[PDB]
């Protein structure tokens, strides 16, 4: 059993938070609560709401005057919608499966969802700007050598970078983020090849900016 | 429901996580392990199961008031938050979380690589100068960049350092220039200054 949470993106204020967790592996009709929790950046886990495949709903009563929850047996999925969104409403949202409470066992949230960044800002979204980091004599250790990708002036979080579609694996680094002044991101991925088949192999980056529904596919020569 | 913010240890030395709460004893305590940017992973339920695939180093107990989650021969990789949960009859309460630390690692040195503005983002009229930092512990360098040996005291942008997979440290720095600016100096220098010794890359204009 599995969960897949819709993916990240932003939201304006006073404007509604809307999310969809899609279960796979298994059947939304077994006897489980669907749940979803939240954790802004920095900060605990907070419970929001849970709904049975029956319909009833329970909330988090601070939270309640907001939050709606629903499920689509023929999706076989459950949804969060949370209003009147504020600055305070920025989070990694987790989608869960909750155990019944049983008298001997207790209960317990498994699987969780991977987590979705719900950013709540006024900005615009905005994909990024990619450019190539060539590998040189420079950026090279004897036997290796590194080459990368600049992921420049995206927003919001996050961006995922892979290298050959996958197909690169090890050697890989992608940065943790900057944010400028300006209020937009930047990052770096670096990967560590062989330093003497550089004339031979092609090195992409596969840029992934979901809030913008972007990917970049960018080529890197020496 | 209360947690230690923080707890640390040495490597295969046995780690403590407390979870505090009234009647505590009376309720079964759940454990969850996050590690940075995942999803909580329940390592206990019933105060003392492990779920198929968590690992007998993990194990549970609950009295009167404390529960408590032990692991024994902490790696570098159990760094996480963990977070108990106390479930009744009628509800649950998530604990605030205790971060562990594994301090008495061995050192090791930063790997510098620097990158010069692509000519693509020149065309673009910009000039990002890239400082990526690897394989350091310590999580704690310095970064200054220079031009033509004198401080650059603007335009600079570094990252706090995170954790890699391989439990060492990673950072990254960004100098952004015009391209007039990148153009009108000899030499650009990334210094990364880890316990006392450093590391400094060059890249010039002139290629």
């Amino acid at each position: 059993v599995q969960l897949q949470e819709s993916g990240p993106g932003l939201v304006k204020p006073s404007g509604t938070v809307s999310l969809t967790c899609a279960v796979s592996g298994g059947s939304i009709s077994s006897s489980y609560w669907w749940s979803w929790v939240r954790q802004p950046p920095g900060k605990g886990l907070e419970w929001i709401g849970e709904i049975y495949h029956s319909g009833n709903t329970n909330y988090n009563p601070s939270l309640k005057s907001r939050v709606t929850i629903s499920v689509d047996k023929s999706k076989n999925l459950f949804s969060l919608k949370l209003s009147s969104v504020t600055a305070a409403d920025t989070a990694v949202y987790y989608c869960a499966r909750v155990a019944l409470f049983d008298i001997l066992t207790g209960g317990w949230f498994d699987p969780w969802g991977q987590g979705t960044l719900v950013t709540v800002s006024s900005a615009g979204t905005k994909g990024p700007s990619v450019f190539p980091l060539a590998p040189s004599s420079k950026s090279t250790s004897g036997g290796t050598a590194a080459l990368g990708c600049l992921v420049k002036d995206y927003f919001p979080e996050p961006v995922t970078v892979s290298w050959n579609s996958g197909a690169l694996t090890s050697g890989v680094h992608t940065f943790p983020a900057v944010l400028q002044s300006s209020g937009l991101y930047s990052l770096s991925s670096v990967v560590t090849v062989p330093s003497s088949s550089l004339g031979t192999q092609t090195y992409i980056c596969n840029v992934n900016h979901k809030p913008s529904n972007t990917k970049v596919d960018k080529r890197v020569e020496p | 429901l209360t947690q230690p913010p923080s707890v640390s240890v040495s490597p295969g030395q046995t780690v403590n996580i407390t979870c505090s709460g009234d009647t505590l004893g009376d309720k079964y305590v759940c454990w969850y392990q996050q590690k940075p940017g995942q999803s909580p992973v329940l390592v206990i339920y019933q105060d003392t199961k492990r779920p198929s695939g968590i690992p007998e180093r993990f194990s549970g107990s609950n009295s009167g008031d404390t529960a408590t989650l032990t692991v024994s021969g902490t790696q570098a990789m159990d760094e996480a938050d963990y977070y108990c949960q106390a479930w009744d009859s009628s509800s649950f309460v998530f604990g605030t979380g205790t971060k562990v630390t594994v301090l008495r690692q061995p050192k090791a040195n930063p790997t510098v690589t620097l990158f010069p503005p692509s000519s693509e983002e020149l065309q673009a009229n910009k000039a990002t100068l890239v400082c990526l930092i690897s394989d350091f512990y310590p999580g704690a360098v310095t970064v200054a960049w220079k031009a033509d040996g004198s401080p650059v005291k603007a335009g600079v942008e570094t990252t706090k350092p995170s954790k890699q997979s391989n439990n060492k440290y990673a950072a990254s720095s960004y100098l952004s220039l015009t391209p007039e600016q990148w153009k009108s100096h000899r030499s650009y220098s990334c210094q990364v200054t880890h316990e006392g010794s450093t590391v400094e890359k060059t890249v010039a204009p002139t290629e």
